[PDB]
RNA sequence: AAAAAAAAAAA
RNA sequence: GUA
RNA sequence: UUUUUUUUU
C-alpha cells in the first residue's frame, strides 16, 4: 500500500520511471490497497476532511488485527464498514504504508494518509538523486524493474533474458529511441523518459556531480567539453549535489552525461518568491524590494540582471538592480563630499567593475599592514591568524553600519530606495546578515546558491586575489544560512508559475 | 455648590443627614453637565499667584503658578513638524516630533482633494488629535476631574489650593466646557477651536497630580512645581519632552543617598525575617562618584530650572534615608504623567520596532553537519562569545534531552492553544466552505485550529505560512514608548513551539531565572531584601537598551546552537507533520553525502532556524502597506522570553567560567533574569567586584548590546521593584487610576467597581497616606460610577420606571420616534458601594440608632461575603447579644438606603445579559469543530470519559457540560464563540428578561437573612492590658520599609502586631482554607464538587463512573473522597473572606498570628472547628480596625445563636 | 488588538 | 440624551 | 476550562 495510489495516479509513478506490471498475490494486493484508498477518501469527506479515530484505522490497515462488528453504532459505522472490507481480503498480515523520501512526492500525499502516518511505522524508500531505488521489495513486486542500455551493454533483447511484461528499458546509449527500437528489436518494450541531465565533472579535489534542468539536446554539451563552454545554461539551471567546498573550477571537463529526472523546486523558496511577486503586483505597496545574499564569487550579478529582465518583461513595469558592491563604489568617491548626490542614475553609473570599492581599499591596507600581499602567503597562515585579521576587518565594517550619518549605509539605501526618479521595484544585493537592518525595509529576503566554488573562483581571477579571497572569507564568517536558500532555477520557475494579468 | 462645607467635611462620618447630603450632592455632579461647569469654575474662587508651604519633609518652599504663553495662545499648525520622504512612501527617517505637537486646535484644516497623500496625512492627524487623546478609565473626563476636585475639597476643607487655579486658568474658556468626548462619535468635539491641541490630556494630568496630593506624595507647593514642569514640557511637544528627561530627573537619588552618608536600616535574614538593625555608611565607591559629574552637567543643561532647583534642594537638604525616599517619590510624581503614551503607530514604528546595531558584530559557528539544501543541523563555535555561552549551555543538553522525551507534544500544542486572535483571516473561499457562524467565530485561535485540523499533519502548511505576512499591533504603557509588537498566525507560532519547549526546561535545573518564582507579596523581593542587608556587596541592575531590537540574526544563532544540540541528543518522533527517518546529510571531512537518522523535533528546529523572516507588515491608512527592516527579534513568538533568559544566563555564567579559566576569581553570587532584566549581585573587595562587573558589561558589549551600567552599593532594581537597604521603595505613579489602554469602557458596573478595588489595593504599600486614597476612591465611585444606561423596550419603559423608582432615583430620556427601543439610566444609592456583589468598598463610620458610630474600615479590610456584616454592625450587635435577638433593624437600613442597594444586587443584571448571549450558539457546529479538534493528540481519553458520562447519565441523574472532561474542548470553543457580539435584538430580550424579574421583585422587598449569617454577629471588648509588640518593632522604626510603614502609622503598627509573613508557620491550614473555600484546590461552591457531592449522597457505586467521566488521577480521586468526607462531617460552616496578596504586601496571610491579641473565654470551644473560626474573626477584626487601635488587649464576646449554630 | 510569569472574583 |  | 481585572517582561 503506497501513500499515493498507483492505479489512479499512474502517471506520477511513470515520472519516477516506475511502470505498472500488466495484469497473483501482488496484483490482488495493489487492488485491495486502491479500494482502501477509496474507502478512506470517502470516510474523510464526511467529517471536515478528518478521520474520526486514526489509530483505529492505522491498526486495522497496517497491522490488520482489529475487527469491529455490530451484533454507539453511529460513531463506529465507518469502522464497521472498513472492518467488513478488510475482513473480506483474508490477508495474512496488514498492508504497510509506503512513502518515498522525495519532496515532490510528500506534497502530493493526501490528507488522510498524512493523518494515518502518525500512528504507523511507514516503509520509507530512499532516493539517490530524486529517483527511488529499484532494488526494494515493493518496487520490485508491483512495478517493472528497469534495464539500462549503455554503449557496452547494447545488444538485442534476446541476448539477455528480457521480456515486455517484466522489464522496462532506460536508454543511456546517446542514440535515438526509434533507432534502438527498430534496429535492435526493443519494439514491444517501454522506455522511461527523463527530462534533465546528470553531469560528472573533474574537480580539483575529486569528481563532482551536477544536476541540470535542461535536456541533453537543449544543453549543447558532450563528453569531454569544457566548464566555461555553455556556462550560462549551467548557471541558470544547474545544482551541484556534493558537499561544499566541491572543487569545481573553470578547467573541469565532462566525464559522463546521463539523462536524469528534472529537479523539483522547494516549497519555501517558491513561497518567499511568490510573496515578493505578490508585493510586486499589488497597488497597496509603494516600494517593493528583494534582498539577495550570496557568497562573494557565486556569480550573482550576472543571473540577477537576467532575473530583472525577465521580471520587467513579464510584469510590464521597470525593475531596477542595485549591485552588491554598490555602496562601496559609491563611498569610494563620495566619502569626502559633505553633500553628495544620492540619485539613481549616479549610483547606477558607478556599479561598473572598473570602479574601486572602499572595502577593497581598506582590506588591501589591512593585508599590507601584516605583510600579506600574495595568495600563497594568505594560504600559509593558520586559522587563528586569519580570524585575528577578520576581527579588525569587522572593526572597519562596523563603522558604516552603526549609525545613520550622511555617509552611512542605511542612509544610502534609504535615499536610493525613496528617491523621486528611482524605480519602484529594486533587487538589492548584500554580503552579510548584519545588513538586514540596513538594506531597505522588506518582508522577503533570500540566499542565493549557484554552482561556483567561491573560494576557487576568487583565486582564479586577477586584480588582487588576496583581497578578494580575504573578503570572501570575512563575509562567509558573517553569513550563515538563516534565510531561505534559493537556487536560480527556482527564481525563474517563480516567474514562470505566477500567473500575470 | 458648597461641597466642602458639609457635615462629612468636618466629621468624615456617615450620620443620618451627612449621608443624605453627600448622596444628594454627588448625584448632582454626575447627572447634568451644567453643575460640573459651575463646580469646577466659579467666581467665588480667587486665583493665587505666589504661594508658600512645606515640602515632603517640612522644609519651607516657595513657588509660583506660571502658565507658559504657548498653552494660552497656541501657534498655527506647521506642516513641517510631520515631514515625509521624497517618494512620499513613509515619514522622514530622522523626523523629530514623534508625538503630538502643541498647536491651535482649529488650525489643522483639510483643504486637499480626497484620495490624496496629504489628505490621508491630515485625516490621520485628525484621528490622532480627536480620537487618540481620549483614554478615560471609568467615566467622561470632566467627571473624573470633579471626583479629584471634590475629594481635595472635602479633605482640605477649603478651596484656595493651587490645583483649582490651574483648572480655572487652563479650562475656563467661555460659559461651557472647551471640549467634550462623545461615545456616539467615539471622538472629542472641540467647542472652542482657539484652544491648544495637547490640552485634552491636561485633564488627565490634573487628575494625576490631585491623585498624588491625595497620596501624600506631593504637597501643594510641590504640585505647583509639578504643574509648572508639565506645562513647560508641552511648550514644544509634550510626550517628546517628557521622554527626553524621563530618566535624568529620577536618577539623582544615588547622589542624595551618598551625601546623606549615614543610615540606620533594617537587617533581613535568609528566611524572610527582620532580625536586626545596623548603622552603616551609604558612601558610594570611587567608580560610582565619577558618573555624578556627567549627570550634574546633563541635569544642569537639560531640565527646567525650577525642577532642577528642586533636585539640588533635595540633594542638599536631605538628612536621613527617609528624606531621600520622600524627595524621590515626589520627583517620581513630577516626572511621570500617569497617562498612557499613544500616537499613530506610523510615527512610533521607526523608534519602537526598527532594528539597530549598537556594538561589534556577532560571527557564525562552524557548521559540522549540514542538510542537503545546505541548512544547518549541528554547529559549534570556534571562538568568541558563542564559545563562551556554549561552555555553560552545553552541560544541560544531556538532561533537557531526557526531559523533552517524556512530553506528548500534540497535547502540549492543544493546551498551549489560546482563544486569542490568529494572524491570517479566512478569505471568501473558506468562508463559502464552512458555515457562516463558523466564519464569524473564526477570529479565535482555537476555532481556527479546529477548522484547519484536516491538514495539521501536512508538511505544506508550514510553507503556506511563509506566503502570509506578520501583522503588527500596537501597545500602550505608562512612562514608556508605544512598543509596536507582532502577532503571527498558527503555523509561525507552531514553528517556534518546539524551541519554546526546549528552552523552557532550563528553568528547573538552576536558580538563574525568575519565571516560576512570584507570589504578589514580599516573597518577590526576598533576594533583594537579603542581599542588601549584607556588607562588602556590589549591587548591579545592568540595563540592556532595546533587547528585542538589538538581537540580530547571528545573535539568535547562539540560541539556535543550544536548541540544535538538545534536539540532536533527544529522540522525539511525530511532532507535527514531521517524523523520524533516515535523512541524507552532509558532514565535514566527508566528501560525499552521508545518511543519518533525524527525528521529528530536530527537523522542526532546523526548518525553523533556517527559514527566518521577522519583518512585521503594518497596513496603514496613509501609505498603504508599511513593512519593517529585517533583523529584529520577532517578539510575538512562543519563545519570546525564554530566548532572552537562556541567552543572558549563558553569557553571564560563561563569563564566570571564562574568568575562572583565565586565572581570575569570580565573586558573582546570584543573577535573576526574566528576559531584558538581569540583576547581578557581587560580594568581595572593590577591585574584584568592579573587575567582574566591567568584564560582564564588556562581554555583553561583545555580543552586540548597548548596555547602561547602573551599579551601586545600596540600591537594586528588578521588575520595577526598588529595594534600597532592606527597604521597598514603591512606584506609586506607575498605576493610572484615570487613563486606560484598550478603552473598552466596560458596560458592567460591579466589574468596574472590582477593577477600581484592584487598582486601589495595588496602590497600598507604595502610597504614603492610604486614607486620602481611600477618600479619592470613594468620591470616584460616588461621582463617576453612579448612572448606568441600558436600552429598554418601548412597551416596558414606564412599567420598569414605575417598578424601580420606589427606592432609588432613575433617569428618563426622550421617546425617539422612527425607532423602537430607548435607553434609560440606573443612578444608584451610595449604599451599593459597600455591599457584597455590589461595590465592596471600605466604608466610613455609620451612626447607629444609639448614637455610637460604626468603626472606620481600614484599607486592609476584607471583601466578599464578609461585607454583609456591615448590616449587623450598623444594626447594633452590641444590643443584639444582650437582647438575644437577630432583628436586623430594617428601618435604619432604609434610612441609610441599604435596602434599595440590596434590591439592585438581587436583580442580577449581568448574569441575564450573559445568558441571553449564551442562548444563541448552535451546539451542532461546536460539537463538529471540537470533534475535528480532538484528533490531534492523546486519543481514547475523551471517548472513555464521554462513555463514562453517558453511562452515569443513563444509570443516574445527569452530569453538566463543562465538568465532563470529554466536553471541555467543546465548552472552550463555545465560550470563545459567545464573546463575539451583542449588537441586535438580544438587547430587546435583555429588556424583556430584566422586565420579568422586576415585576416579581418589586411587590415588596425586605432584607432576607439566612441561618448562616448568624455567625457574622459578634463583637470585641477592649480591656486595660497592653499587648506586647513583636521585637522587630524596634528594628523597623528607623528607615521605614515602605512609604506607609512610617513610625506610628497603621501599616507599621499592624506589622508590629501581626508580624511578618512566614512560609513555614502553617499552624492551621486545612480547616482555615476549607471554611474559607477549597478543601485542597476544589472549592465547595464549585460545580465539580457540587455534582460529585450529589453523586456521593446517591448510590456510591457511581463514583467509578464519575472519576472516569471527569478523568481525574488517583491522587485527585483521594482528594475528592477526603473532601466529601470532610464536607459531610462538620463542613457545615463557612465564612468566605477575600484578602489580596498585594493588599497584605508585608503582613501575614495566616489568621493564626492574631491569637495572642484576643482573650477568648474557654467556654466557647464547643466544636472541633471553633479555634480556626475564632482566629479568622479576631484576625479580620484587627485588620479592619487598625486606625483606632492604641494597643490594648481585646476580648471576644459571642452570641448564643452563634453558639447554637456552631453546635447544630 | 501577540506570547510568557504571578495574583483576585463569577457562572 | 445613540441605531 | 472560560470571561473580566491588576503587576511585570
Amino acid at each position: 500500500m503506497f501513500a499515493i495510489d498507483p492505479l489512479k495516479h499512474s502517471k506520477l509513478y511513470e515520472e519516477y520511471g516506475l511502470y505498472l506490471r500488466p495484469h497473483a498475490p501482488t496484483i490482488r494486493s495493489i487492488k485491495y490497497a486502491s479500494l482502501i484508498h477509496s474507502m478512506l477518501a470517502k470516510h474523510a469527506a464526511r467529517h471536515n476532511g478528518t478521520l474520526i479515530n486514526p489509530r483505529m484505522y492505522a491498526d486495522m490497515i497496517t497491522l490488520g488485527n482489529t475487527k469491529v462488528t455490530v451484533t454507539d453504532i453511529v460513531t463506529y459505522k465507518a469502522l464497521t464498514e472498513m472492518s467488513t472490507l478488510i475482513e473480506s481480503f483474508r490477508l495474512p498480515s496488514g498492508l504497510a504504508l509506503i512513502i518515498f523520501d522525495d519532496e515532490k512526492y510528500q506534497s502530493l500525499i493526501p490528507n488522510y494518509i498524512n493523518q494515518l502516518i502518525a500512528y504507523t511505522q511507514p516503509h520509507i524508500i530512499p532516493t539517490w538523486q530524486g529517483i527511488a531505488d529499484f532494488s526494494d521489495t515493493y518496487l520490485r513486486s508491483y512495478f517493472k524493474r528497469p534495464f539500462e542500455l549503455t554503449a557496452s551493454n547494447l545488444a538485442a533483447p534476446q541476448k539477455y533474458n528480457l521480456s515486455p511484461m517484466t522489464r522496462s528499458i532506460f536508454n543511456n546509449t546517446g542514440r535515438e529511441d526509434a533507432v534502438i527500437r527498430k534496429l535492435y528489436g526493443y519494439g514491444e518494450y517501454v522506455f522511461i523518459r527523463y527530462e534533465g541531465c546528470l553531469i560528472t565533472w573533474t574537480g580539483i579535489y575529486g569528481e563532482v556531480t551536477m544536476m541540470v534542468n535542461l535536456s541533453k539536446r537543449d544543453l549543447g554539451l558532450d563528453v569531454g567539453d569544457d566548464y566555461l563552454k555553455e556556462y550560462k545554461k549551467l548557471l541558470f539551471y544547474g545544482v551541484i549535489t556534493d558537499a561544499i567546498p566541491s572543487g569545481i573550477s573553470a578547467r573541469s571537463t565532462i566525464m559522463k552525461i546521463s539523462p536524469h529526472k528534472m529537479m523539483n523546486p522547494s516549497g519555501g523558496a517558491l513561497a518567499v518568491l511568490s510573496k515578493f511577486l505578490e508585493a510586486v503586483v499589488s497597488t497597496n505597496v509603494i516600494n517593493a524590494t528583494l534582498v539577495v545574499y550570496a557568497e562573494k564569487g557565486a556569480g550573482k550579478t550576472s543571473f540577477l540582471s537576467t532575473y530583472a529582465e525577465q521580471l520587467s518583461l513579464a510584469s510590464g513595469q521597470v525593475v531596477g538592480h542595485l549591485s552588491s558592491d554598490a555602496y562601496g563604489r559609491w563611498l569610494a568617491k563620495n566619502k569626502d563630499v559633505e553633500e553628495p548626490s544620492f540619485a539613481y542614475d549616479y549610483v547606477l553609473s558607478l556599479d561598473t567593475d572598473d570602479n574601486e570599492s572602499y572595502y577593497e581599499q581598506k582590506a588591501s591596507e589591512l593585508l599590507i599592514s601584516h605583510g600579506i600581499s600574495e595568495v600563497a602567503q594568505y594560504e600559509l597562515l593558520s586559522v587563528r591568524k586569519k580570524i585575528k585579521m577578520m576581527d579588525e576587518m569587522n572593526e572597519v565594517l562596523i563603522a558604516q553600519l552603526e549609525n545613520a550619518d550622511t555617509h552611512s549605509e542605511r542612509n544610502f539605501y534609504y535615499m536610493v530606495s525613496t528617491g523621486k526618479t528611482t524605480p519602484r521595484t529594486l533587487i538589492v544585493e548584500g554580503h552579510f546578515n548584519a545588513q538586514d537592518a540596513t538594506i531597505a525595509r522588506t518582508d522577503t529576503t533570500v540566499l542565493l546558491r549557484t554552482i561556483n566554488d567561491t573560494t576557487q573562483a576568487m583565486r582564479d581571477r586577477q586584480r588582487g586575489g588576496v583581497v578578494q579571497l580575504f573578503l570572501r572569507d570575512t563575509y562567509y564568517r558573517l553569513l550563515p544560512a538563516l534565510h531561505t536558500t534559493v537556487y536560480p532555477f527556482e527564481m525563474l520557475e517563480s516567474i514562470r508559475r505566477w500567473k500575470w494579468v | 455648590t458648597e461641597l466642602y462645607n458639609t457635615i462629612f467635611s468636618e466629621t468624615r462620618k456617615f450620620t443620618r443627614e451627612s449621608f443624605k447630603e453627600i448622596e444628594h450632592l454627588t448625584a448632582k455632579l454626575a447627572n447634568d453637565r451644567v453643575a460640573r461647569h459651575d463646580f469646577l469654575f466659579n467666581n467665588s474662587i480667587a486665583l493665587i499667584s505666589d504661594y508658600s508651604g512645606e515640602d515632603s519633609n517640612g522644609n519651607q518652599l516657595q513657588a509660583t503658578v506660571t502658565i507658559p504663553n504657548e498653552i494660552t495662545n497656541p501657534k498655527e499648525y506647521d506642516p513641517s513638524d510631520y515631514p515625509l520622504a521624497e517618494d512620499e512612501s513613509f515619514f522622514k527617517q530622522g523626523h523629530k516630533y514623534d508625538y503630538l505637537v502643541t498647536f491651535r486646535a482649529g488650525s489643522l484644516t483639510n483643504t486637499y482633494e480626497p484620495k490624496t497623500k496629504m489628505y490621508k496625512l491630515h485625516a490621520a492627524l485628525d484621528k490622532l488629535m480627536h480620537v487618540k487623546q481620549r483614554k478615560s478609565r471609568f467615566a467622561d473626563l470632566w467627571r473624573e476631574l470633579c471626583a479629584v476636585i471634590a475629594s481635595l475639597d472635602v479633605w482640605y476643607q477649603t478651596t484656595n489650593y493651587p490645583l483649582r487655579t490651574y483648572v480655572k486658568l487652563l479650562f475656563h474658556k467661555g460659559d461651557e466646557f472647551p471640549f467634550y468626548e462623545s461615545p456616539s462619535q467615539d471622538k472629542i468635539i472641540f467647542n472652542d477651536k482657539s484652544v491648544a491641541s495637547i490640552l485634552p490630556t491636561f485633564v488627565y494630568t490634573c487628575c494625576q497630580v490631585g491623585t498624588a496630593i491625595m497620596s501624600g506624595i506631593l504637597t501643594h507647593v510641590e504640585s505647583i512645581v509639578a504643574m509648572n514642569h508639565f506645562l513647560h514640557c508641552a511648550k514644544d511637544s509634550y510626550i517628546d519632552e517628557k521622554l527626553k528627561i524621563k530618566g535624568i530627573g529620577r536618577s539623582w537619588y544615588q547622589e542624595a543617598l551618598h551625601n546623606v552618608g549615614r543610615a540606620t536600616v533594617p537587617v533581613w535574614s535568609q528566611f524572610n525575617e527582620v532580625i536586626g538593625h545596623r548603622t552603616k555608611t551609604t558612601s558610594e565607591p570611587h567608580f560610582v562618584s565619577s558618573t555624578f559629574i556627567s549627570l550634574r552637567a546633563k541635569r544642569a543643561e537639560l531640565l527646567y530650572p525650577e525642577f532642577n532647583e528642586y533636585i539640588n534642594r533635595a540633594l542638599r537638604l536631605s538628612k536621613t534615608q527617609n528624606d531621600v525616599a520622600n524627595y524621590y517619590a515626589a520627583c517620581r510624581a513630577m516626572t511621570n504623567d500617569g497617562t498612557f503614551l499613544a500616537t499613530l503607530t506610523e510615527l512610533s514604528l521607526d523608534a519602537a520596532v526598527f532594528p539597530r546595531i549598537e556594538q561589534r558584530l556577532v560571527t557564525r559557528p562552524a557548521v559540522l553537519m549540514s542538510n542537503t539544501r545546505h541548512e544547518s543541523l549541528k554547529q559549534k563555535y570556534a571562538n568568541g562569545v558563542g564559545s563562551i555561552a556554549q561552555s555553560y549551555l552545553s552541560s544541560f543538553t544531556d538532561e533537557i534531552a531526557k526531559r523533552v522525551n517524556g512530553i506528548h507534544h500534540d497535547e502540549a500544542w492543544l493546551n498551549f492553544l489560546t482563544t486569542s486572535s490568529p494572524g491570517r483571516k479566512l478569505t471568501e473561499i473558506e468562508k463559502l466552505e464552512v458555515g457562516g457562524d463558523v466564519a464569524a467565530w473564526s477570529n479565535s485561535r482555537i476555532v481556527m485550529q479546529a477548522v484547519f485540523a484536516r491538514e495539521y499533519r501536512t508538511p505544506e502548511r508550514i510553507f503556506k505560512s511563509l506566503k502570509a505576512p506578520i501583522k503588527l499591533v500596537e501597545r500602550q504603557q505608562s512612562d514608556r514608548r508605544q512598543r509596536a509588537i507582532s502577532g503571527l498566525d498558527n503555523d509561525r507560532l507552531f514553528l517556534s513551539f518546539m524551541p519554546y519547549t526546549i528552552g523552557k526546561q532550563i528553568y528547573d535545573l538552576n536558580d538563574n531565572a525568575a519565571q516560576g518564582k512570584q507570589a504578589g507579596n514580599a516573597f518577590d523581593i526576598g533576594e533583594m531584601l537579603y542581599w542588601t542587608s549584607q556588607r562588602n556587596v556590589l549591587l548591579s541592575s545592568i540595563d540592556v537598551a532595546g533587547m528585542d531590537a538589538s538581537v540580530t540574526t547571528n545573535t539568535k544563532d547562539i540560541y539556535n546552537t543550544f536548541v540544535l544540540d538538545v534536539a540532536s541528543k533527544c529522540t522525539v518522533p511525530r511532532f507535527g507533520p514531521y517524523y523520524a527517518k533516515n535523512m541524507e546529510v552532509f558532514e565535514v571531512g566527508k566528501r560525499q553525502s552521508q545518511v543519518k537518522y533525524v527525528n521529528a523535533a530536530w527537523q522542526a528546529c532546523a526548518l525553523e532556524a533556517a527559514n527566518s523572516q521577522t519583518s512585521t507588515s503594518y497596513e496603514s491608512e496613509i501609505f498603504g502597506q508599511v513593512k519593517n527592516a529585517e533583523g529584529t527579534y520577532p517578539s510575538g513568538r512562543a519563545d519570546t522570553s525564554t530566548h532572552h533568559t537562556v541567552l543572558l544566563q549563558g553569557l553571564v555564567r560563561g563569563n564566570e567560567l571564562k574568568r575562572a579559566s583565565d586565572g581570575k576569581n569570580s565573586c558573582l553570587t546570584t543573577i535573576k533574569i526574566l528576559g531584558d532584566d538581569i540583576m547581578e549581585i557581587f560580594q568581595g573587595n572593590e577591585n574584584d567586584t568592579h573587575d567582574h562587573a566591567v568584564s560582564n558589561a564588556s562581554i555583553l558589549n561583545e555580543s552586540g548590546f548597548a548596555t547602561t551600567a547602573e551599579l551601586s552599593q545600596n540600591s537594586i532594581v528588578l521588575l520595577q521593584q526598588l529595594v534600597v537597604n532592606g527597604t521597598f521603595w514603591g512606584f506609586a505613579d506607575r498605576i493610572s487610576l484615570w487613563t486606560r489602554e484598550d478603552t473598552k469602557d466596560i458596560g458592567r458596573l460591579n466589574l468596574a467597581m472590582m477593577e477600581l478595588n484592584a487598582l486601589i489595593d495595588d496602590l497600598l504599600f507604595r502610597v504614603r497616606r492610604p486614607e486620602g486614597l481611600k477618600m479619592l476612591g470613594f468620591f470616584c465611585g460616588a461621582i463617576c460610577l453612579r448612572r448606568f444606561t441600558l436600552s429598554v423596550d418601548n412597551k416596558l419603559y414606564d412599567s420598569t420606571y414605575n417598578n424601580l423608582s420606589k427606592y432609588m432615583t432613575l433617569v428618563k430620556y426622550d421617546k425617539n420616534p422612527d425607532f423602537d427601543s430607548t435607553l434609560m439610566s440606573l443612578i444608584l444609592p451610595l449604599a451599593w458601594l459597600f455591599m457584597p456583589r455590589g461595590g465592596e468598598y471600605p466604608a466610613y463610620p455609620f451612626e447607629r440608632r444609639d448614637g455610637t458610630f460604626t468603626e472606620d474600615e481600614s484599607m486592609f479590610t476584607a471583601r466578599g461575603a464578609y461585607k454583609r456584616r456591615l448590616l449587623y454592625d450598623v444594626s447594633n450587635i452590641r444590643e443584639m447579644i444582650q437582647q438575644n435577638s437577630m432583628v436586623l433593624d430594617d428601618d435604619l437600613l432604609h434610612e441609610y438606603g441599604f435596602t434599595g442597594a440590596l434590591l439592585l444586587i438581587d436583580l442580577n443584571i449581568l448574569d441575564l445579559i450573559d445568558e441571553v448571549k449564551k442562548e444563541d450558539i448552535s451546539p451542532v457546529k461546536v460539537n463538529e469543530l471540537a470533534t475535528s479538534l480532538e484528533q490531534l493528540g492523546k486519543l481514547g481519553e475523551r471517548e472513555k470519559s464521554r462513555r463514562a458520562a453517558s453511562d452515569l447519565k443513563i444509570r443516574g441523574h445527569a452530569l453538566s457540560n463543562d465538568i465532563v472532561y470529554g466536553y471541555g474542548l467543546q465548552e472552550k470553543i463555545q465560550k470563545s464563540a459567545m464573546a463575539t457580539k451583542e449588537t441586535t435584538v438580544q438587547s430587546k430580550r435583555v429588556s424583556s428578561r430584566l422586565h420579568e424579574v422586576i415585576v416579581a421583585k418589586t411587590r415588596d422587598y425586605k432584607i432576607p437573612t439566612m441561618p448562616a449569617d448568624a455567625l457574622h454577629l459578634y463583637e470585641f471588648e477592649v480591656e486595660d492590658v497592653t499587648v506586647d509588640l513583636l521585637p522587630h518593632a524596634k528594628h523597623t522604626s528607623y528607615s521605614n520599609l515602605a512609604y506607609n510603614m512610617s513610625f506610628g502609622s497603621d501599616g507599621w503598627f499592624a506589622f508590629a502586631l501581626l508580624g511578618g509573613l512566614d512560609r513555614s508557620a502553617n499552624l492551621l491550614r486545612l480547616d482555615v482554607a476549607s471554611i474559607r473555600g477549597n478543601y485542597h484546590k476544589f472549592s465547595y461552591d464549585d460545580p465539580v464538587f457540587k455534582q460529585g457531592y450529589k453523586i456521593y449522597k446517591s448510590d456510591a457505586t457511581l463514583l467509578n463512573d464519575f472519576f472516569v467521566a471527569i478523568s481525574a488521577g488517583p491522587k485527585e480521586q483521594g482528594i475528592l473522597l477526603r473532601a466529601f468526607a470532610y464536607y459531610s462531617l462538620y463542613g457545615n460552616v463557612e465564612y468566605h473572606y477575600v484578602l489580596s496578596p498585594r493588599q497584605l504586601f508585608f503582613l501575614s496571610d495566616n489568621p493564626v498570628s492574631a491569637e495572642r491579641l484576643v482573650r477568648i473565654p474557654p467556654s466557647y470551644y464547643v466544636s472541633t472547628q471553633c479555634r480556626a473560626l475564632y482566629n479568622i474573626f479576631s484576625y479580620l477584626h484587627i485588620l479592619r480596625s487598625i486606625t483606632s487601635n492604641q494597643g490594648k488587649r481585646l476580648g471576644m464576646v459571642l452570641h448564643p445563636g452563634l453558639i447554637a449554630y456552631v453546635r447544630g
